[PDB]
């Protein structure tokens, strides 16, 4: 490896002058990375020093969206884009890391000024040294000390992103002596030659990048072959409701017959046909291997389909498709919430209500919020969200109830229209296939999916911006003990796509267990712990949480929202391990 | 080679995994083929050789 | 391509010979032998060497005298001999020998 | 068999050393200097040692 | 890192889903090319890695 170390690998592009340079940068390896956070200097020195071999070495611009933070634990990927020369044999240059790709600075490079003017000194020279500067030939000039140089006038709590006219002339330098000009400032060697030279440079206040929101994953249905198969171990049976199928499940599990159930229902994307395919996961999470979800236009492919080996399948003109979660890349251009507007929140009593009302004041503005419950009672909580500027109303509210929902809705003054209606309402009650009864499903079912069918079909006429259905993965993944909730989740998510077929706003989040440290994973069991680690679940942090509602807000549709070991998932398939069929296309 | 111009070699396009593979009539004889010396087959799908 | 010139870490022999006076006294030829001294053995500072002891006690061998040698030469300009590490001991000898 | 020890060097040798290991081995042998008529020295070829 | 020989590292462009599989061929390390020639099942099976 001879290559710089900001600088890895360098690929040139066959037929094109564009160049890429590859690193992995580590607090290990970059030890002046201050908690991983990489100076700006270092960025400028790379981009200095891939130019040197691009012929082009003075910086025409550079501005820096934002820094990089290195990880803890691992190496980030840091890839440099140069261009091809434009107009002065210049060169677009841009910065990227990483998850989703993450640009971090950007700018145009101009070759060497045959004309090396010296701006007037506007300060008084000092000497910057840096104790443990190691290896400083390495670089023409040391990160740790470019920054250090240059702190004397941007600022140590401004972080200079903007960098303009960027010359070197010296290699290896330890000590400089630094003289300010009107706009940049010039670094020369102790021996006194000069060393670099910056046009101008410019500081911005530094700002916390949010919560890398790489856990939004979609339920694709990538394409399968279907076996040639005539006949198969098999029990046919069309499930037509989620009452029916959970009798229908339990009769089997009463029928000792060691043969297989292939649950025959309608499309799945329909909300009765989604709680189907919700209550039969959660069995064949309780019992694997031995129950199989079939969506048939032709019912004829049904044994083809036993044969296919995956659980969950649909088929259409004899094709067939299979559920998968896909990561999806957040998007950027997002309608932005009024802060004249008014948000809903269903449920806001409880811990995620209030982390939700909480996380929407500080960072998206809103003012104004209606937060609705059963209890309807948190001075507390109002006090809190009255202090940080929100006027809040809480309401002792039945969510799924009409009369007391449109009431809520009509005590929302005129002049703050609804913008915003989350629907975090859901009652838990955990059951397993062999004892749930259809009133438990109807409990589980009426806090969730009626009250998100009322919620929008209520606000069908408001010009809403989100409509967030607070799911859950139980009803994706799968999740022993929680089939009724599955079935909600599942018919949660179907509302979701059908409102957001209906050219209205829609936002469905099939959520993964939180963090333990969140506080809000209490009744979860050790086996729910263990099965999560089994099949590489982990626990959500409350911030990347709320950032990642964000970004499904942002997305749109029905995504699942959890964070996933991929190393090892990826080590699992290799090993041959226990990789659900859902993460099969993760894994 | 180091900083040569490059050269292209091969061109074509790329397909997804097909659903079913047809199997086409025996057009010949079946020939058993084993390679004397192969090493380190398993990281190829199949040895180059 | 020639590679960009190497910055140097202090002033040249010119602009010490400047700072050099024949009025200062045996002190700055100490602290130039101290740095290099230090700077030789990978001292954290010129101040950890002292010239109480001698070379040999400060674990000075046959390899880093010839280098130290060069590295001194170089900053002053004047040939010298590979082997005053034994003709003078101490750090003071160096100073009033150069 | 001796250890030099103490000498300008670490790997330097002393020629003290030397004589007290050869008068050492003799006395074991307990024969005279006189006795023996060819010796196989070091020649290593250094101009130190 | 040695990943497949016939693949080495894979650089996935940022803002794009294009890819580049860059790696070194010699003939130590691949010992089954002939004379430095490279037959095509080679690169048929990059092109399936």
């Amino acid at each position: 490896s001879a290559g710089d170390p900001l600088l890895g690998t360098v690929v040139s592009t066959p037929g094109s002058d564009r160049l890429t340079a590859v690193a992995q940068w580590s607090r290990r390896a970059q030890p002046w990375a201050v908690d991983g956070l990489v100076p700006n200097a270092a960025l400028v020195e790379a981009a200095i020093r891939l130019g040197d071999l691009a012929g082009t070495p003075v910086v025409g611009e550079l501005v820096v969206d934002a820094p990089v933070v290195l990880p803890r634990r691992g190496s980030r990927e840091v890839q440099l884009i140069v261009g091809e020369p434009g107009e002065q044999r210049r060169r677009p240059i841009e910065v990227f890391s990483r998850e989703p790709w993450t640009r971090h600075a950007h700018g145009t490079l101009a070759p060497a000024a045959a004309a090396v003017p010296e701006p007037a000194a506007a300060g008084d020279a000092t000497d910057v040294t840096v104790a443990g500067l190691r290896d400083a030939d390495r670089y023409g000039i040391h990160p740790a000390l470019l920054d250090a140089a240059v702190r004397t006038v941007v600022g140590d709590d401004l972080l200079p992103s903007v960098w303009t006219g960027v010359s070197l002339l010296a290699s290896g330098a330890t000590a400089v002596t630094v003289t300010p000009t009107a706009t940049g400032l010039r670094l020369t060697d102790p021996a006194g030659q000069p060393v670099l030279t910056v046009e101008s440079v410019r500081g911005t206040p530094f700002v916390a990048e949010q919560g890398t929101t790489d856990a939004l994953f979609r339920v694709d249905w990538p394409e399968i072959p279907l076996p040639t198969a005539e006949t198969a171990d098999f029990l046919p049976y069309e499930a037509t409701s989620a009452e029916a199928t959970l009798s229908a499940l339990q009769a089997w599990l009463a029928d000792p017959a060691e043969t297989r159930l292939a649950v025959v229902t309608g499309d799945c994307t329909e909300p009765g046909a989604a709680a189907i395919w919700g209550l039969v996961r959660s069995a064949q999470s309780e019992h694997p291997g031995r129950i199989v979800l079939a969506d048939l236009d032709d019912p004829a492919v049904l044994p083809a389909v036993v044969a296919s080996g995956e659980p969950q399948v649909r088929v259409r003109n004899g094709v067939a498709s299979v559920p998968r979660l896909t990561r999806v890349t957040p998007r950027q251009d997002a309608r932005p919430l009024d802060p004249e507007g008014t948000v809903l929140i269903t449920g806001g009593t409880g811990t995620l209500g209030a982390l939700t009302a909480r996380h929407l004041v500080t960072a998206h503005g809103v003012r104004h919020l209606v937060l609705v419950s059963r209890r309807g009672e948190a001075p507390e909580l109002q006090e809190e969200l009255t202090a940080l500027g929100a006027s809040v109303a809480i309401a002792a509210c039945d969510v799924a109830d009409r009369a007391q929902l449109e009431a809520v809705l009509r005590a929302i003054p005129a002049e703050h229209p609804l913008t915003a209606v989350i629907h975090t309402a859901g009652v838990l009650d955990d059951g397993v296939v062999t004892e749930l009864t259809p009133d438990r499903l109807a409990t589980v079912r009426r806090p969730k999916v009626d009250a998100a069918r009322l919620l929008d079909e209520l606000t069908r006429e408001a010009d809403l911006a989100a409509f967030v259905l607070f799911s859950s993965a139980a009803g994706v993944l799968g999740n022993p003990g929680q089939a009724g909730y599955a079935a909600a989740n599942a018919e949660l998510d179907a509302l979701a796509r059908q409102r957001n077929s209906l050219d209205l706003p829609a936002v469905s989040i099939a959520w993964g267990y939180w963090a333990t440290v969140s506080g809000m994973t209490e009744h979860l069991g050790d086996a729910d712990l263990r099965r999560n680690q089994r099949i590489g679940m982990s626990g959500l942090p409350a911030d990347e949480g709320m950032a990642l509602l964000d970004a499904a807000i942002a997305t749109g549709g029905t995504l699942v929202a959890a964070k996933f070991d991929v190393a090892a998932l990826r080590a699992t398939a290799k090993a041959g391990g226990p990789v659900p069929p859902l993460l099969r296309g993760l894994a | 080679e180091a900083d040569e111009p490059w050269t292209r070699h091969a061109h074509g396009t790329l397909a997804p995994a097909a659903a079913a593979v047809p199997e086409p009539a025996a057009a010949g004889d079946a020939t058993d083929v084993t390679v004397a010396g192969l090493r380190d087959a398993d990281r190829y799908g199949i040895h180059p050789a | 391509p020639l590679p960009r010139r190497a910055a140097a870490k202090t002033a040249s022999l010119t602009e010490r010979l400047a700072g050099l006076a024949e009025t200062e006294q045996a002190a700055a030829l100490l602290d130039l032998v101290r740095r290099h001294a230090a700077e030789v053995l990978g001292h954290s500072g010129a101040e950890s060497v002292h010239s109480g002891r001698t070379f040999k006690d400060a674990g000075f061998d046959s390899l880093t005298a010839v280098e130290l040698r060069n590295r001194l030469a170089a900053a002053t300009g004047l040939t010298l001999s590979p082997a005053m590490i034994f003709d003078y001991p101490k750090p003071p000898a160096l100073a009033d020998h150069l | 068999v001796n250890q030099d020890g103490a000498s300008n060097g670490l790997t330097a040798p002393n020629g003290l050393s030397q004589q007290r290991v050869i008068r050492r081995a003799l006395a074991a042998a307990g024969l005279a200097p006189s006795d023996v008529d060819v010796v196989e020295a070091h020649g290593t070829g250094t101009t130190l040692g």
